[PDB]
RNA sequence: CGUGAGGGAAAGGUGAAAAGAACCCCGGGAGGGGAGUGAAAUAGAGCCUGAAACCGUGGGCUUACAAGCAGUCACGGCCCCGAGGGGUUGUGGCGUGCCUAUUGAAGCAUGAGCCGGCGACUCACGGUCGUGGGCGAGCUUAAGCCGUUGAGGCGGAGGC
RNA sequence: GUGGAGCCUGGGAGUGAGGGCGCGAGCGAUAACGUCCGCGUCCGAGCGCGGGAACAACCGAGACCGCCAGCUAAGGCCCCC
RNA sequence: GGAUGACCCCAGGCGGUAGGGGAGCGUUCCCGAUGCCGAUGAAGGCCGACCCGCGAGGGCGGCUGGAGGUAAGGGAAGUGC
């Protein structure tokens, strides 16, 4: 019996095209186009996830030495103070309490100092 | 008053009357829980060193689901190597009921 | 209310015609006719038939009234395209595309 | 020469973007003083075949 | 394919694709490649199987109480009501397939209309029907030859 | 929990006299200023840094042999078109540019950091136009 | 099409029924708008379904100091559906198409305008191993014959 | 020494254009992103990730998936970063 | 662990071209079928931010469409661009 290809191609293609809505002329519009495009964003989308993790560390740090540079002391020597103190708030929290709870942050700045 | 407990290789700040979604927890639906706490805040501070050795935030497990699916794609030009795999991370749903400093 | 008119398969290139549609999309029926009737374009003669068939229709079937027309929405879309050849050097025959507009006026009423 | 020929199919935004100027501006029309119809500037009005004050034309 | 074995255009120099003749499987129109030809679908199953088959399936339907042996049937003579009539008679109302088995042209035709009767000649038994139908109804004279084939 | 972002904030002014600053490692501090990046909330993709203005700017200070031998450079686009000017001539002409010039080569490229580079406001001699502002003198 | 031998296409479908749209209106006509038919008329004859590339109208968001394999991650603005989602995209981070062939390609090396459809590891007979079963010092039938008319059996010649 | 170790019988391959680097030689000119062998490595197939401005084979390190958590490696800590 | 592939627990492996192997999805057709779904709407098309599945896919819903479709379990190929 014969099987020509029938539905299955366009459904195929379909699937692609809808992941690819909203991408730029051809790319949303042409199937080849389309899985081109999105071969690129699989992976874009598996490394950035990857770098997220390091884009948000590296904001929490700015915050937590520009708060320290309050206090006179850097990024550096606060966090060794930490490590010293025994004290584990990590960046994603030492990060929220700089801004949104500055007198903590200072007991903390302070516990870090001493700890040296 | 606020804590900020640890749950799940995380850490999160925490508030009576938060629901929060953390990595999936080992506790019937409705069962209440207890976290550590590394620090406290609010009127008075106390810091955990690194954990406070009263404190416990208690939390009522609301329920465990999925997250939404990611697709995590796989591709390299030029080799024919193409991969693709549905992710959806179980969370469990806490609320925050309160802080026992 | 609307009344609409479609002049299909006019001998003209949609390019063409469009231009001049696009002169009278949102006047009032009197300045859509002035504008046509002074516009240097074959276009100007095709849009003006289907813009006074719309008007008709509005006036005789829609119960619309002539001093209160206006051009709610025109466009022309394509039609099947004339395929003629054009015979070129060396042998190459081209070919030709005459092609084909379907115009479409609809008028409203502008009120008060 | 040898036969310059696109590099690349336009793209519609390109094409599109050419067209910016293409618009047609309607035609100058003023009023006919005699017969108030619509008509270009300095022409004799087709209308009533009137032009400066007088009588010009069989209409 | 019906076309013929003229190249269509040149090998080089046309601009175009190279082609041989239009007959090849890259045209529309073209051939089928390794499409079906002829085909004999039969192969000599061993006796012993389809011996061994026949039993088995005899057999299950035995082991389901489902087999049934009768002696000779009543009042039919080659009509559908008469058979319909012995059939209420001897427990088969229709509800349930049954494959009948017997040498008597009579009660074959009485029989073989109705849509839950498979009818059978008993050198004709074989396993897909025996399988097919819910319940097996034989003469002796049928279960004779049975018992003879599976010997 | 996600990380905060600030909504908008008033913009500081900032006042910071360069006479006899060094200018590279003043130069850093400025830019720092601009970006934002002593404030515990800074943000990466707006513009939250100080308005800074600068005085006495052609008063800065160059070590070594600089002044003969500092180059700055500008390209026309035209053949033989690169004039080199160096640092002396530029103090001597548009010293305003030497602060200028430094401090925008340490800014972010792009949109924002574009941006930033018109917050600073440099200034050759003591005054400024910015009393309207009240800048906050900073010393740095 | 080719002097000729010869080559050699495309092209199917209203509806149950023509009931295939009287008559009026605009128009030279084509075409349309009403009226009418029909269960349905974007089933109106250029007729079932009616995908995609392609062209347009209308709306939402956006864009004229900006540097780009066109995405991706993040945040913010606006718009929409109603501790959530969806659309859009300003800024910031990251980021060298696909296939092919190569030691090595984003590569300034091949192929591809885009889309739809067609399009390439099969079948017979032998062999070899593996495997699911049947029988086992044995296993097996071929052609044919009888039967059936989608019923199977007989046939030991022969083969291992 | 229990390892995606080893040995034996069998079924299926693909490969039989390699390349850079280090070390040991020959050829070349104590030339080549040169050539030809040996031991090793990597790329090939890890054009996946960090560093090296950018960059297959240099340094770091073998990417099953997810995290707005932690510690490190080479390399870095004046601003771009 | 329990007895057996029910599922739980602990541990370890899981970059990959040529290529070996395994397990699946879907297309046409046959048995299942004198059956079953179907005008209270077949197939097909267009949507979907929902459900299941690692995935290929499979559901469910709305709109279109207007007459076909076809299960569990098996069978066979003109089977996937
Ligand atoms: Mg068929
Ligand atoms: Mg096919
Ligand atoms: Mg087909
Ligand atoms: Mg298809
Ligand atoms: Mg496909
Ligand atoms: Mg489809
Ligand atoms: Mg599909
Ligand atoms: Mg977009
Ligand atoms: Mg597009
Ligand atoms: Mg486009
Ligand atoms: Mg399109
Ligand atoms: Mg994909
Ligand atoms: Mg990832
Ligand atoms: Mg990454
Ligand atoms: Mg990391
Ligand atoms: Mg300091
Ligand atoms: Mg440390
Ligand atoms: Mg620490
Ligand atoms: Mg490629
Ligand atoms: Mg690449
Ligand atoms: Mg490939
Ligand atoms: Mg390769
Ligand atoms: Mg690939
Ligand atoms: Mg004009
Ligand atoms: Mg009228
Ligand atoms: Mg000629
Ligand atoms: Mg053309
Ligand atoms: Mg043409
Ligand atoms: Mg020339
Ligand atoms: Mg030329
Ligand atoms: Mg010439
Ligand atoms: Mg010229
Ligand atoms: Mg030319
Ligand atoms: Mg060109
Ligand atoms: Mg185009
Ligand atoms: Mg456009
Ligand atoms: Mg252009
Ligand atoms: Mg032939
Ligand atoms: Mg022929
Ligand atoms: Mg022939
Ligand atoms: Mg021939
Ligand atoms: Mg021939
Ligand atoms: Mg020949
Ligand atoms: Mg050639
Ligand atoms: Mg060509
Ligand atoms: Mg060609
Ligand atoms: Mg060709
Ligand atoms: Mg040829
Ligand atoms: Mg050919
Ligand atoms: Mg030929
Ligand atoms: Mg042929
Ligand atoms: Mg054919
Ligand atoms: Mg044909
Ligand atoms: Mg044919
Ligand atoms: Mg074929
Ligand atoms: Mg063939
Ligand atoms: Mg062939
Ligand atoms: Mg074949
Ligand atoms: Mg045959
Ligand atoms: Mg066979
Ligand atoms: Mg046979
Ligand atoms: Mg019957
Ligand atoms: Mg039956
Ligand atoms: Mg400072
Ligand atoms: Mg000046
Ligand atoms: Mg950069
Ligand atoms: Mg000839
Ligand atoms: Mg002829
Ligand atoms: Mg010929
Ligand atoms: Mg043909
Ligand atoms: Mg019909
Ligand atoms: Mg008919
Ligand atoms: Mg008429
Ligand atoms: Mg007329
Ligand atoms: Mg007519
Ligand atoms: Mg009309
Ligand atoms: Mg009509
Ligand atoms: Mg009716
Ligand atoms: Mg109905
Ligand atoms: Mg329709
Ligand atoms: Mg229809
Ligand atoms: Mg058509
Ligand atoms: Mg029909
Ligand atoms: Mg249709
Ligand atoms: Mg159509
Ligand atoms: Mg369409
Ligand atoms: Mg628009
Ligand atoms: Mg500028
Ligand atoms: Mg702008
Ligand atoms: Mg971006
Ligand atoms: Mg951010
Ligand atoms: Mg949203
Ligand atoms: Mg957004
Ligand atoms: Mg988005
Ligand atoms: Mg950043
Ligand atoms: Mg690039
Ligand atoms: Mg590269
Ligand atoms: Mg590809
Ligand atoms: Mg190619
Ligand atoms: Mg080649
Ligand atoms: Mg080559
Ligand atoms: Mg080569
Ligand atoms: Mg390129
Ligand atoms: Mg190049
Ligand atoms: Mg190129
Ligand atoms: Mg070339
Ligand atoms: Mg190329
Ligand atoms: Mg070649
Ligand atoms: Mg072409
Ligand atoms: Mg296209
Ligand atoms: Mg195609
Ligand atoms: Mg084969
Ligand atoms: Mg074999
Ligand atoms: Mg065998
Ligand atoms: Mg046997
Ligand atoms: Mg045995
Ligand atoms: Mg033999
Ligand atoms: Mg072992
Ligand atoms: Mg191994
Ligand atoms: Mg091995
Ligand atoms: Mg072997
Ligand atoms: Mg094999
Ligand atoms: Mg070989
Ligand atoms: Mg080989
Ligand atoms: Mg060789
Ligand atoms: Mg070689
Ligand atoms: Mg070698
Ligand atoms: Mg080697
Ligand atoms: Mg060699
Ligand atoms: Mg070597
Ligand atoms: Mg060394
Ligand atoms: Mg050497
Ligand atoms: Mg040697
Ligand atoms: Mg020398
Ligand atoms: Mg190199
Ligand atoms: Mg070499
Ligand atoms: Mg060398
Ligand atoms: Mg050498
Ligand atoms: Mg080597
Ligand atoms: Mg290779
Ligand atoms: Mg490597
Ligand atoms: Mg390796
Ligand atoms: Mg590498
Ligand atoms: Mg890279
Ligand atoms: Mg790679
Ligand atoms: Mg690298
Ligand atoms: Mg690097
Ligand atoms: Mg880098
Ligand atoms: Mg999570
Ligand atoms: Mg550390
Ligand atoms: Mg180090
Ligand atoms: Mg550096
Ligand atoms: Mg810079
Ligand atoms: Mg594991
Ligand atoms: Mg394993
Ligand atoms: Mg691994
Ligand atoms: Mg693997
Ligand atoms: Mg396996
Ligand atoms: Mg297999
Ligand atoms: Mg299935
Ligand atoms: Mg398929
Ligand atoms: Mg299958
Ligand atoms: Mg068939
Ligand atoms: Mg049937
Ligand atoms: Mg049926
Ligand atoms: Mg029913
Ligand atoms: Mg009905
Ligand atoms: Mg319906
Ligand atoms: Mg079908
Ligand atoms: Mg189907
Ligand atoms: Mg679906
Ligand atoms: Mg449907
Ligand atoms: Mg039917
Ligand atoms: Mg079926
Ligand atoms: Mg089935
Ligand atoms: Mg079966
Ligand atoms: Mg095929
Ligand atoms: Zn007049």
């Amino acid at each position: 019996p014969r099987a020509k290809t029938g539905v299955v191609r366009r459904r195929k293609h379909k699937k692609i095209l809808k992941l690819a809505k909203g991408y730029w002329g051809l790319r949303s519009k042409s199937f080849r186009k389309a899985r081109e495009t999105l071969f690129a964003a699989g992976n874009y989308a598996y490394a950035h996830r990857k770098r997220r993790k390091r884009d948000f560390r590296r904001l929490w740090i700015v915050r937590i030495n520009a708060a320290c540079r309050q206090h006179g002391l850097n990024y550096s020597t606060f966090i060794h103070g930490l490590k010293k103190a025994g004290i584990e708030v990590d960046r994603k929290n030492l990060a929220d309490l700089a801004v949104r709870e500055p007198q903590v942050f200072a007991e903390l700045v302070e516990r870090a100092k001493a700890a040296q | 008053m606020f804590a900020i407990v640890k749950t799940g290789g995380k850490q999160y700040r925490v508030e009576p009357g938060l629901k929060l979604r953390v990595e999936k927890l080992d506790a019937e639906p409705g069962a209440t829980v207890e976290l550590p706490v590394l620090l406290l805040g609010g009127e008075k501070t106390v810091v955990g060193t690194p954990v406070v050795e009263g404190a416990s935030v208690v939390a009522e497990v609301l329920g465990h689901g999925r997250g939404k699916k990611i697709l995590v794609s796989k591709f390299k030009a030029k080799v024919q190597y193409r991969r693709k795999k549905g992710h959806r991370q179980p969370y469990t749903e806490l609320l925050i009921k309160e802080i026992r400093g | 209310m609307e009344a609409k008119a479609i002049a299909r398969y006019v001998r003209i290139s949609p390019r063409k015609v469009r231009l001049v549609v696009d002169l009278i999309r949102g006047k009032s029926l009197e300045e859509a006719r002035n504008i046509l009737r002074y516009t240097n374009k074959r276009g100007a003669y095709f849009v003006a038939k289907v813009l006074e068939s719309a008007a008709a229709n509005a006036v005789n079937n829609h119960d619309m009234l002539e001093d209160r027309l206006y051009v709610k929405a025109a466009y022309v879309d394509e039609g099947p395209a004339l395929k003629r050849v054009l015979p070129r050097a060396r042998g190459r025959a081209d070919i030709i595309k005459k092609r084909t507009s379907h115009i479409t006026v609809i008028l409203g009423e502008k009120h008060g | 020469a040898k036969h310059p020929v696109p590099k690349k199919k336009t793209s519609k935004a390109r094409r599109d973007a050419r067209r910016s100027h293409h618009a047609l501006t309607p035609p100058t029309l003023v009023p006919c003083p005699e017969c108030k119809a619509m008509k270009p500037p300095h022409t004799v009005c087709p209308e009533c075949g009137y032009y400066a004050g007088r009588k010009v034309l069989e209409v | 394919v019906a076309y013929s074995g003229r190249k269509i255009w040149p090998q080089k120099h046309t601009g175009r694709a190279r082609h041989g003749d239009i007959g090849a499987p890259i045209f529309v129109g073209g051939g089928v490649v390794f499409g079906p030809k002829p085909r004999d679908y039969s192969y000599t199953l061993p006796k012993k199987v389809r011996k061994k088959g026949l039993a088995m399936a005899v057999a299950d339907r035995a082991r389901e109480g489902k087999l049934l042996l009768v002696e000779a049937f009543a009042g039919v003579n080659g009509k559908t009501k008469e058979f319909l009539a012995w059939a209420k008679e001897a427990g088969l109302d229709g509800s349930e397939s049954v494959l009948l088995v017997t040498g008597n042209e009579l009660v074959r035709r009485a029989a073989r209309n109705l849509p839950w009767v498979v009818t059978l000649a008993p050198e004709g038994l074989n396993v897909y029907d025996i399988v097919r139908t819910e319940r097996l109804v034989m003469d002796l004279d049928a279960w004779e030859v049975f018992q003879n084939r599976i010997g | 929990m996600k990380t905060y972002v600030p909504k908008q904030v008033e913009p500081r002014w900032v006042l910071i006299d360069a006479e006899g600053k060094t200018l590279g490692r003043l130069a850093t501090k400025i830019a720092t200023l601009l970006r934002g990046k002593h404030r515990p909330d800074w943000t990466p993709n707006v513009a939250m840094g100080d308005f800074v203005v600068v005085v006495n700017a052609d008063k800065i200070r160059v070590t070594g042999k600089k002044l003969e031998q500092k180059i700055y450079t500008r390209y026309s686009g035209y053949p033989g078109g690169l004039k080199k000017i160096p640092l002396e001539k530029m103090l001597a002409t548009h010293p305003e540019r030497v602060l200028e010039h430094a401090v925008k080569g340490m800014l972010p490229k792009g949109p924002l950091g574009r941006r930033l580079f018109k917050r600073l406001k440099v200034y050759a001699g003591p005054d400024h136009p910015h009393q309207a502002q009240r800048p906050e003198k900073l010393e740095v």
